[PDB]
DNA sequence: CGCGCGCCGCAGACTGTCTT
DNA sequence: AAGACAGTCTGCGGCGCGA
């Protein structure tokens, strides 16, 4: 209703929080922080007010409400996992069972099939074949009272789909006579995600309820490794700091078992047939591969129950593991356009190498001309190459025929065809025949040996890599003797067995030019012998094919599943864009909830911050998740996540309220018009481009200091050291030499006749940083997250030694305050859906980003659950500090996409291919204020 | 840059010595030599195995040069010598050339109306199965206007019969089908390029180009149709026009693809010849080795011997019926020197020259010279037919 | 009579409107033939070639053009199809409206571009050219595979035919030997893919062109009917393109130098086809075209199994195929599925050589059921011997 | 946040082999 | 027995990605 700007705006209307804590009267500190310079007074134009009544909230609380939600969603799961804990597994079978399908083993032994295992609790694990990738097979489960062996394809031998629709195995009931719960069933596993790829109720795109616990997650939250740590321990098989290691492990099942447990180390085949192994020998082999895998569950089995208790005891607040097993489930849809944009990847990944190959063959032969001279003084590139030939090779009138057919010719064609056999006196008749003696030796050393079974014609191995590719085509500084194998007037480009320079990057012996000297391409410094053309062209196509050279095995080998007409639900076949003749699928990510320090979710393939890119190819792989007919992707990205999660916590720890501290001003208001934004103050002290501050201060949140500063300022401008010495001035934003030092918490800084060290109770400095929060709770009591607190890993913890992991830890505040940020987002997403019959539960989640597949008959409702979400969320962040209360501008998402791809913005994925919407597309709608015209409520205008 | 001259010498070109751009651009250049010939066959070969006889549903069909019935004057410039130009004001002695314009005939400009014409026909051969195609390889004759000719050109067209929602995605997968054969066979492949265009009437396109010394010229043609020819040339019923796109009948959108052979050839020739700071001339026409018109030259090694011809003959008949071209050069005499003869053969683009010399009688091994490399080797008779067929097939596949 | 209405079912022959009786199949007015017809054409033209052309040692392909501009065509003189402005087809003004020509002066003898009716002009033209590239060695020979219009008669009708011509140059004393020898080679290769080589004939002719000529027939049933001519025309063609100057068109044969005596080969492709169509007819209505001549080898089915995979392994089976150069029939992507045995008679009468089903049982242990369009009996055969099993069967119906 | 970690690729000891 | 030829390990350099 009212504006309500307690000096900002805030927002009205609020039905959540109160008047509990109506003023502070502390505000003499803030306005004469804001005074500093400028930045106290500005315009800051009002935001239209927004009304709408929020859904009731049960606690009475906003902390309440979160933990009732949390509680109401985790509570059979959370029952299910203390079944696990309190379990009396018998002893393994002696003897696994060979029968298809799914086998239950009751007291000494006995195999009795059955459908499915039908409990409400498992530890589960699949072994696959991958001779015939995708498919699974061995899988070994157990449940509080027996254990279970599934078992497929390996009792019949037939030619088998490879679209692998019924090849994962059954897991989930029928809903049907279900025991005593509701059909709410947890599934326990290292990994959990690659075996719950293999299930198969896990594609339908109706929720099943059924929800994964990943012991490698737990792992990471209770006790992980940072990348440094973890290279560390894997050396040690850090100064003056090593009881980490005794605390800590690898995410690997062995050693995690070796933590938790402690017992006999684990045992893996070193046949590892499941790897490299064929399908015979791993169904020869059963019973041993049967045992592992039984084994294998045992010992997640034991780590599980030695995590649970930890974890709860570290994560107390029920929202994380609400969230965590609402990232479980992720989904990504997707249609016969997966395999066109597979095969459109690769083709043209293909024919660029092949341009670039075949150009590289042409300059080859073209240069292998020179032998009539030997290139003797003729060639200055060629003049070093080797040019040798084996010592030996080989080590009148009219007439007309009549009607008589003859032989002679293809008699003697025979005969001659004989004369192998004087090969063995020539040397040549032997298994390996020489190969190219005639031309010269390089030549043969690019071309591949006769008789391969990949055989090509002309020197094909030459890949632009070699020393031989500039000789061919590259005259830099000087001419270009490339190559010396170890370390005068003006010369640019010295050679002369001595300086190992080439202009590269500080002093490196060794430039193939592959990368990073495009500049001195443009410049004309580096020029190819063919023109100006063709050294940029292959650099242009080296840049366009690096992603998929990297990416195209994990890309290309993603477990999809194709959902036949039966399993589609019925809106999906009635829609007017349904395809009978059409593909849809879907792939589980295969995430791990908990992947990094921090508990950041890890896939390569697709939580990577990536987007479709107009030279990179392959790089759609995003816009390809695809939803079926009649849904669509609802989703949004916080905006300036961690930039917000930084502001707040350090203007809530000067005062109560949000824009007291000036980072936490310009985060909040402020935009690129006028120095109020914080890019244009950073540039403002120091003269400096608006993306050179950018990258800049993405990376002072995280670390940095003088010398990152100094060397990125060299790098950029070249400047003289006193101007790197002055970027301490610089780095006034970060209160430098805050805190011998001149400041500390005694104003005096001299001292003397001093038995023991004083004023050293507290550190932090006092101008414009927001790094004190950040450092207190980096060395604190065991809780160490304010929203939710969930403890850093052991292995981080302060506890007797510091451990020298300053920059990992208070990294670590912020990265898990935004992850605790997407379980708050997930509870209240997951809330809102059940609450209200919102169709369409499932949901992806990349970095801040969050999609939801929504029906599109509610997709607009999504839209305004996801914009309460991002209300009660914030709200939720707010509360957890002294706020109470949050600003109009961050209170709701700048805009909430509804596309039928997933992309970050309507207008992108140009890319290679010239129309990515003349293929199946329409634009997506942005909706922002719009979508408040409507209500939660199923009864919509 | 003249390489005109080396078409002139080895005939790849037509029989008349003075061959301007012009004529060859429009198609009333007298012809192309065998080789030429050879290399439009190959040419052809290679088009139809890319979108006839591999792609699913596409079929062939024949076209009559000419159309037989009455017909509106059609794309004539000029009225005859009936309505526009006649003699004198009228000098009249008695009639419109005693037939008007009713029982002219007509020389086919395009190869799309015969395809429209046996639409429904060769719907009824599959089982009226919407997506489906129509592929054909004929010469076109054009008016041709200079300061009446009549121009042949050797176009490939396939017609492409598709449901409406489709039109667009079988639009953008034939210029990339399209444009990427194009690409392949090409030493640079950059020169060939796509445009985007659209029609007077609004009708979206797409149009590839060669980039000649010149400039670009347009070497093929994608159309997309609102069944608007289908209509016109069946305006009786719709009934009979549908096709099944799924579980519902629907009018075919009509996507036209027409690329030319006579400019296409023209534009291999011109990528295959090549150019500064080398200081190493050696004109050679680097064709693929798919469309090379003759793969490898036999010969004979001082010609005393007199008992080279039979295996010679020998391995011209085991090359020939295994599908590989071979240039009779055995039987040439008086020529005195072996560095002219690999000249001529590399202007003729020949793969490979096989020479057999007195020294195969024993251990028996040819002498192989390579047209990419000028690299001399000895190879056995045995396996020769092998590793031919294995260097065109992996050229083939890269 | 039934071999028409098979044939124009069976999309051999086009629209049946326009090509009721037989006698616009036997000239060129009918409306082209159909996608199988097509197939066997080529074929056909292709065996052609392999035989005359590359198998043959001096024979090399020639580029004539359809149309002849003839800005000097002779006035009223072997004036056929002579309008050739792209969009007019009359053939000769034999009655005129004469008020300034018969159409007009520029109309008529000047813009003639009159069509082309026979490839032996067309060959002739180049030989002087050609000649350079057999080293002037004068028995060499051109060939060409082309369409010629004719004549067929109020209005008068345009009929097309595919021709292939060989023009074979020869010195004048072995004239008349080479003429036998193409004869016999003319012959044996269309006896060669005949199920009746009786059918097949040759007859001698005279003429004042040329001394010697023969004429090949097919007996149809109906009565014989000329399918290829040879012809030992003499130097007056060569004589008359090139007036006066013999010392540019003479060849070498011996070291002495003479005018080429000109040899004319020329098959009609239509009526050949239509000859083995015919030859393939004979109470099972089945096509036994010639392996090589079969338009489509091999046919592809599915049946009795899941639609999606058995779809998937012949689609595999069906790339295999062409990638070897088998031509198959998808007769898998049909959905009626109406009979065996009604599929078996329709692929007969389509002259399928094998007809190939796909089944679960392939997918057990890859056993598809083969059977054979002339001995009418079913195999069971492995999925990967089947390619190698149709090449190895064309190659032995090639080689005889 | 000073920058390493996987994959990917090139190139050189060195060893073991298979002809000679 | 030795030398030509294969597979190894084992160094140095990019490339996207994360910290």
């Amino acid at each position: 209703l009212d504006i309500q700007m307690l000096s900002r705006g805030l927002h009205e209307q609020i039905f959540g929080q109160g008047g509990e804590m109506p003023g502070e009267a502390a505000v003499r500190r803030s306005v004469e922080h804001l005074q500093k310079h400028g930045l106290w007074g500005q315009p800051a134009v009002p935001l239209p007010d927004v009304e709408l009544r929020l859904p009731p909230l049960y606690g009475d609380n906003l902390d309440q409400h979160f933990r009732l939600l949390a509680q109401k969603q985790s509570l059979p799961y959370l029952e299910a996992a203390n079944l696990l804990l309190q379990a009396q597994l018998p002893p393994k079978p002696p003897a696994w069972a060979w029968a298809e399908g799914w086998t239950r083993y009751g007291p000494e032994g006995e195999a009795v099939p059955v459908a499915i295992p039908e409990e409400r609790a498992l530890v589960f694990d699949v072994e696959v074949c991958l001779a015939e990738g995708t498919c699974p097979t061995l899988a070994v489960a157990i449940s509080p009272s027996a254990w279970y062996s599934w078992c497929s394809q390996r009792l019949v031998e037939e030619r088998y789909s490879w679209t692998s629709q019924l090849s994962p195995a059954d897991l989930i009931p029928l809903e049907v006579p279900t025991g005593a719960d509701w059909q709410e069933q947890l599934v326990v596993g290292h990994n959990v995600s690659f075996d719950r790829a293999h299930i198969r109720e896990q594609y339908l795109i109706q929720g099943s309820r059924m929800r994964f616990l990943d012991t490698m997650s737990m792992h990471m939250a209770i006790s992980g490794l940072s990348s440094f740590q973890r290279s560390l321990w894997i050396a040690a098989k850090a100064i003056s700091s090593w009881d980490w290691l005794d605390i800590s492990s690898v995410n690997s099942l062995a050693e995690v078992h070796r933590l938790y447990v402690g017992g006999p180390p684990l045992e893996k085949e070193p046949r590892e047939l499941f790897v490299k192994g064929t399908m015979k020998d791993i169904r020869e082999n059963f019973q041993d591969l049967m045992q592992y895998c039984a084994q294998d569950v045992w010992a997640t089995h034991e780590v599980f129950q030695q995590q649970l208790p930890l974890f709860l005891e570290r994560c107390p607040h029920p929202v994380t593991l609400a969230g965590m097993l609402e990232m479980g489930v992720s989904y990504l849809p997707v249609n016969q356009n997966w395999e066109r944009y597979l095969a459109e990847a690769q083709g043209t990944y293909e024919e660029l190498q092949r341009e670039m190959k075949k150009s590289l063959m042409d300059l080859a032969n073209d240069a292998c001309q020179l032998l009539s001279g030997e290139r003797y003084k003729e060639d200055p590139w060629l003049w070093d190459l080797e040019w040798d030939l084996q010592e030996f090779k080989q080590k009148d009138q009219e007439d007309l025929g009549p009607c008589s057919e003859e032989e002679e010719f293809q008699q003697d064609v025979m005969a001659r065809a004989c004369l192998q056999k004087l090969k063995g006196t020539t040397e040549l008749l032997p298994k390996r025949p020489q190969h190219l003696p005639g031309h010269p030796g390089w030549y043969r050393k690019l071309c591949p040996r006769l008789d391969d079974p990949a055989w090509t014609p002309g020197p094909s191995l030459l890949s632009l890599q070699m020393r031989v590719t500039p000789k061919l085509m590259a005259l830099t500084w000087d001419g270009f003797p490339l190559h010396y194998s170890e370390r005068d007037v003006d010369i640019p480009g010295c050679w002369f067995f001595k300086l190992p320079h080439k202009d590269g990057n500080s002093c490196n012996v060794g430039s193939p030019f592959a990368k990073d000297f495009l500049p001195k391409m443009e410049d004309g410094t580096l020029q190819a012998g063919p023109g100006g053309a063709s050294g940029p062209r292959a650099l242009e196509i080296n840049k366009m094919i690096s992603f998929w050279r990297n990416a195209h095995k994990r890309i290309s080998s993603q477990m999809v599943v194709w959902l036949p007409r039966s399993a589609l639900p019925r809106a999906v076949i009635r829609h007017p864009d349904y395809d009978e003749e059409g593909l849809y699928g879907a792939i589980l990510p295969q995430v791990v909830t908990a992947g990094t320090i921090t508990r950041r979710a890890v896939e390569p393939t697709w939580l990577t911050a990536s987007n479709a890119r107009p030279d990179r190819v392959g790089s759609e792989l995003k816009a390809m998740v695809q939803a079926p007919p009649g849904y669509t992707l609802v989703g949004a990205d916080v905006d300036s996540q961690e930039l917000w999660i930084a502001a707040v916590l350090g203007d809530a720890h000067f005062a109560g309220m949000h824009g007291c501290t000036a980072f936490g001003w310009m985060t909040l208001q402020g935009r690129k018009s006028r120095g109020t934004d914080l890019h244009s103050k950073t540039a403002t002290t120091v003269g400096i481009s608006r993306e050179h501050a950018k990258i800049f201060n993405y990376g002072r949140i995280y670390g940095a200091g003088q010398p990152f500063a100094e060397r990125l300022l060299m790098q950029f401008n070249h400047r003289l050291t006193q101007q790197e010495a002055a970027e301490k001035a610089q780095q006034m934003y970060a209160a430098t030499k805050g805190l011998k030092v001149q400041r500390e918490t005694a104003r005096k800084s001299q001292w003397k006749k001093w038995e023991v060290v004083a004023e050293r109770a507290w550190k932090g400095g006092t101008e414009s940083e927001m790094f004190n929060k950040l450092e207190s709770i980096a060395t604190s009591d065991i809780p160490r997250t304010p929203v939710l607190g969930c403890c850093i890993s052991r292995a981080l913890e302060p506890s007797a030694v510091q451990e020298e992991f300053m920059t990992s830890r208070v990294n670590w505040v912020v990265q898990s305050s935004a992850v605790d940020y997407l379980h708050l987002m997930l509870v209240a997403m997951k809330w809102l859906f059940e609450e209200f019959a919102i169709d369409g539960r499932f949901c992806i989640s990349i970095h801040d980003e969050v999609r939801y597949l929504v029906r599109e008959e509610d997709r607009y409702r999504a839209a305004l659950a996801l914009q309460i979400t991002n209300l009660l969320t914030r709200c939720m962040f707010a509360y957890k500090l002294g706020l109470n209360d949050l600003p109009q501008s961050v209170a709701f998402f700048s805009a909430v996409d509804i596309d039928r791809c997933l992309r970050k913005e309507v207008t992108m994925d140009c890319k290679t291919p010239s129309n990515p919407t003349g293929m199946e597309r329409r634009y997506g709608i942005p909706q922002g204020e719009a979508l408040d015209i409507y209500q939660i409520i199923e009864l919509t205008k | 840059a003249l390489l005109e001259i080396c078409q002139r010498r080895h005939f790849l070109s037509g029989s008349k010595q003075q061959l301007s751009r012009d004529s060859l651009l429009s198609g009333c250049h007298p012809g192309f030599g065998p080789l030429g010939v050879e290399l439009r066959k190959n040419l052809a070969a290679e088009w139809w195995t890319s979108v006839v006889v591999f792609r699913e549903q596409v079929f062939p069909v024949d076209a009559l040069h000419h159309k037989p019935g009455p017909l509106l004057p059609g794309d004539s410039a000029f009225r005859l010598v009936s309505a526009e130009t006649l003699r004198e004001i009228l000098q009249d002695k008695e009639a419109f050339l005693e037939n008007v314009l009713k029982t002219s005939g007509k020389l086919r400009e395009n190869l799309l109306h015969g395809a429209l014409e046996h639409y429904v026909n060769c719907l009824d051969l599959v089982n009226k199965r919407l997506p489906y195609g129509l592929a054909q390889i004929g010469v076109c004759f054009h008016p041709v206007f200079d300061t009446k000719s009549i121009g042949e050109k050797t176009e490939a067209s396939l017609v492409w019969f598709t449901p409406p929602r489709t039109s667009n995605q079988w639009l953008d997968f034939w210029l990339r089908h399209r444009l990427q054969w194009w690409r392949k066979f090409a030493m640079s492949p950059s020169n060939f390029s796509s445009s985007d265009c659209q029609d007077e009437e609004g009708r979206k396109g797409n149009k590839l180009y060669y980039n000649f010394p010149w400039g670009k010229e347009l070497i093929e043609t994608l159309w997309n149709l609102g069944d608007h020819e289908l209509l016109h040339m069946y305006p009786g019923n719709v009934s009979k026009l549908h096709g099944r796109d799924g579980r519902k009948n629907v009018v075919p959108c009509v996507l036209s693809v027409n690329g030319d052979l006579d400019r296409g050839m023209l534009a291999y020739l011109y990528d295959s010849f090549q150019t500064r700071k080398k200081n190493l001339h050696r004109k050679v026409l680097k064709l693929h080795p798919c469309l090379a018109p003759i793969k490898v030259a036999l010969d004979v090694g001082r010609g005393p011997t007199l008992e080279l011809r039979q295996v010679c003959q020998g391995l011209f008949n085991e090359l020939l019926e295994n599908g590989i071209s071979v240039w009779p050069g055995y039987l040439e005499t008086m020529q005195s020197s072996l560095e002219q003869l690999y000249s001529k053969y590399d202007e003729m683009s020949i793969l490979f020259t096989v020479l057999v010399t007195e020294t195969t009688l024993e251990n028996g091994l040819i002498h192989l010279r390579s047209r990419d490399t000028t690299m001399k080797e000895m190879m056995h008779i045995s396996k020769l037919k092998d590793f031919l067929i294995k260097y065109i097939s992996s050229a083939k596949n890269v």
